[PDB]
RNA sequence: UUGAGCCUUGAUGUGUAGGAUAGGUGGGAGGCUUUGAAGUGUGGACGCCAGUCUGCAUGGAGCCGACCUUGAAAUACCACC
């Protein structure tokens, strides 16, 4: 359960809202309402910490392990697919880094041997050695090939873009922020596919998607970020 | 009455705000001056927060 | 057949006691076998939390009943520790490379601070079934030979389940009741022990014994 | 609800693009192979198809950005081309306010009215001329490019996709608008009751048939 | 009749690599099989219809576990969830 205190964003002359205050959470699965240009976009950015409000917090849950995602995908064409799909567990992937660390470092001292011999225990304890197989599982779900796994960001097609990269937000992850999940206009049969994997899995999801087929098939809560 | 009350809390860790009035709508930037901080006795930056 | 005569021979929703438990296990023995009987405490703890899970080795005065071929993964001194302790594993990447690779498995990997590259040699070929030198049973630790040594002796280790129990092999039923208890009270202190410090609640709900062929039953 | 209404410059008469072959295909076979087509100074012809069948890349071989393999297109003398493109992030960069923005373009017109105005007549404020043009999100954009085009008061709109993030009150104002538009457009934007609201001269792709006025779009999807 | 909690019995649980609708806990590669078996004949129940499950004599005593395609191991399996 996050919870939102007294959170206020202001940009410029007239704040975008005030006193915003609710307690989102439970097991329902929320989705807001607002006309563009009016909050929607920098609520959950606040939600998710990439930027704090003007007045308020955030009260995030230690480890209800939040999952964002990097939504717009005609701006960073540099990391791979490959890269991309590594880059949803942080706990997992700095584990991960930190023990590529015995094939890179030449040698190790006393204490790095307790440290890499610890470093794999957080490996198993998180399940990095089923984490290529979800990863895989979710990335040939979605519907890109072992043939387009290591081809650059930019040379696919943005229609399978949003399926590589919805593969970083559910890492096993409760309580995930997905923005737009229409734009880049889907097939209706991937939106219908994604509805079903969504209502199934268990989890909490706040949703920003702009269709409402789409989301009247989905969701069960409606916050409406339109007043004020 | 559009003038808005606003404090400047101290970055040298103790408790010691001074207070003043803030324009809010010209852009919301938190205020960044150097004040005198009684409480370890030397100028330190005092970033707006209430 | 033999789940619809012990169904009926054996109740498990009424709890029973130390005495009469292992009786009743020794009772069972219906396959022929060594019949390793094994317990089963449903710990309390938050699992879904890192900091709550119980990961530990106890050394139990009756032996685990196998043999340990615990390779000193650990080069020079931690060799000769292995020498020394009977080490059945060099210390060296070329017993996780050549002859590991060849090879099926080692029982238990004993760590050292000096040449350990089965650290990122081992990857998962070794550590998918448990058998990392885990540094907080003791794997990383200055002693190679000595915790190999210390393993033969009945070193059992225990990690928590995804849903906070700890179950393991107590004992060979070919035990004495009196050694299976002393063994249980042995393991109960140790977790007790090594309980986590921020568990709220009662941590220790359930106690189950079982036989590999038989039932198991609740011992408290 | 915006109030948009693009104007024309000039009258075209005959035809617009005349295109009798490209031979585009990227890497793999070709997604289309003949596509001879004309337009007579048509409408609309709502190119469809589903997510890979390559209605942007023949639109960017239409325009110019890319040429196709063997072929030629060729415009009339006389036109002028507004392109809402695909993606619209090459644009928005190098640090440029919404008034430098919008006045950047224009061909004789007052920096300070009929530029701070068609701002003003799109949900846009005296605050909002001033922020950084770059961090507008999703919507604004859109309306700042549907801005430039009714600046620019092309004869031929491309358009590839209009209604992506649009408010759905906005899609009312942009439908309003392309309804009273006496020009010539073409435009791939998957909607159903986008099309089903103006198109009249389908051009549906598909990587071994390619269609090419059906209808009304009713007895397309009423066939199919 | 219809909601909720609790206990018990017994059911229930795929990918992508392919033998097969392959939850973990790992303790074990030798147990399961005639206190009547492989499959035959006949019905159930469920089901991304390829397939799991159960009354059932008979038929009359083999199927398996491995090897293996693997992130994992295979209802040999006994417990606790
Ligand atoms: N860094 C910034 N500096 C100044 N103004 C900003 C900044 N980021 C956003 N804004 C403005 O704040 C307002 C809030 O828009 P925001 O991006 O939060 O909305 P959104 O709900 O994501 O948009 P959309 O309608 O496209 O879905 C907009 O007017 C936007 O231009
Ligand atoms: N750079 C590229 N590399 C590979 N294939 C491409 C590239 N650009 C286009 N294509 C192919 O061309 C097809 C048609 O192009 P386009 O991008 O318009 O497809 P679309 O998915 O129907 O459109 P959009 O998703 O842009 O609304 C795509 O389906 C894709 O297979
Ligand atoms: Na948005
Ligand atoms: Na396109």
């Amino acid at each position: 359960m996050l919870v939102s205190s007294n959170v206020t964003m202001q940009f410029g002359s007239k704040p975008l809202f005030e006193n915003i205050s609710v307690k989102f959470g439970g097991g329902n699965r929320y989705g807001l309402i607002g006309a563009n240009g009016s909050g929607k976009s920098t609520f959950m950015k606040i939600l998710g910490g990439d930027l704090e409000p003007t007045l308020g917090n955030v009260s995030l849950d230690p480890n209800e392990r939040i999952g964002k995602l990097r939504q717009d995908q005609f701006a960073f064409e540099e990391f791979t697919v490959l890269d991309t799909v590594i880059m949803g567990h942080k706990e997992l992937w700095e584990v991960k880094q930190e023990r590529d660390r015995i094939y890179a470092l030449p040698e190790m001292s006393e204490e790095d041997g307790y440290k890499v011999a610890d470093l794999e225990v957080k490996y198993g304890e998180m399940d990095g050695y089923s984490a290529e197989a979800r990863a895989g599982e979710l990335l040939l779900g979605v519907g890109i090939p072992v043939e387009q796994h290591y081809g650059p960001m930019s040379e696919v097609a943005p229609g399978w873009k949003l399926r590589v990269l919805l593969a970083q937000a559910l890492f096993a992850d409760p309580d995930i922020l997905l923005l737009d999940q229409p734009t880049n206009n889907l097939d209706i049969d991937t939106i219908r596919w994604l509805e079903q994997v969504l209502n199934e899995r268990d989890s909490t999801m706040i949703i920003i998607s702009h269709d409402r087929h789409f989301l009247n098939m989905v969701c069960t809560h409606m916050a409406d970020l339109d007043y004020g | 009455g559009i003038r808005e009350k606003i404090k400047l809390v101290s970055s040298a860790g103790t408790g010691h705000f001074y207070t003043t009035t803030k324009n809010k709508r010209t852009k919301p930037e938190k205020l960044e001056l150097k004040k005198f901080d009684p409480v370890v006795r030397q100028h330190v930056i005092y970033k707006e927060a209430k | 057949k033999r789940m619809r005569v012990i169904r009926e021979k054996v109740d498990a929703t009424k709890q029973y006691d130390i005495n009469e438990a292992i009786a009743l296990l020794k009772e069972l023995a219906t396959a022929k076998f060594v019949e390793s009987v094994d317990v089963a405490v449903n710990l309390g703890i938050d699992a879904r939390k890192s900091d709550q899970n119980v990961r530990g080795a106890t050394v139990l005065p009756h032996g685990t009943g196998r043999s340990v071929r615990v390779a000193v993964f650990t080069q020079g001194a931690n060799a000769e520790a292995a020498k020394a302790a009977g080490a059945e594993l060099v210390g060296m990447e070329d017993l996780a490379d050549q002859i590991k690779k060849g090879e099926m498995n080692f029982d238990v990997v004993i760590a050292s601070p000096d040449a350990m590259r089965v650290v990122g040699q081992l990857g998962q070929v070794l550590g998918p079934r448990g058998l990392m030198p885990n540094p907080k049973v003791g794997t990383v630790t200055p002693n190679v030979a000595e915790a190999v040594k210390n393993a033969k002796a009945g070193q059992v280790r225990y990690r928590n389940d995804k849903n906070g129990i700890i179950h393991t092999t107590i004992g060979k039923v070919d035990f004495d009741a009196d050694k299976l208890k002393e063994n249980l009270e042995a393991l109960l202190v140790a977790l007790k022990k090594a309980k986590p410090t921020q568990a709220k609640g009662v941590y220790i709900k359930k106690v189950s014994i079982s036989t590999t062929m038989g039932a198991g039953v609740a011992v408290d | 609800n915006p109030f948009i209404r693009f104007e024309q410059d000039k009258k075209l008469f005959r035809n617009a693009l005349e295109v009798e072959g490209l031979t585009k295909g990227f890497d793999n076979g070709p997604l289309f192979k003949n596509l001879n087509l004309l337009l007579e100074v048509g409408e609309k012809l709502a190119v469809l198809g589903t997510n890979g069948v390559g209605k942007s890349t023949l639109l960017k071989t239409l325009v110019g950005d890319l040429q196709p393999d063997s072929g030629t297109v060729k415009w009339s003398e006389n036109a002028r081309i507004g392109y809402y493109a695909q993606d619209h992030e090459y644009e928005f960069e190098n640090d440029l306010t919404v008034f430098e923005w919008m006045s950047q373009w224009k061909q004789e017109g007052d920096d300070e009215q009929a530029v701070r105005s068609i701002l003003g007549r799109l949900l846009f404020s005296q605050d909002d001329i001033k922020k950084p043009a770059k961090v507008l999100s999703g919507g604004e954009k859109g309306r700042m490019l549907f801005g430039k085009l009714m600046m620019q008061k092309p004869n031929i709109l491309i358009m590839d996709q209009p209604t992506n993030h649009l408010d759905m009150e906005s899609i009312e104002s942009l439908n309003m608008a392309l309804e009273l538009y006496q020009g010539t457009l073409i435009f791939v934007s998957h909607d159903r009751e986008f099309v089903s609201s103006l198109a009249t001269r389908i051009l549906e792709i598909t990587p071994e048939r390619v269609i090419d006025f059906s209808g009304n779009y009713e007895d397309y999807l009423r066939s199919k």
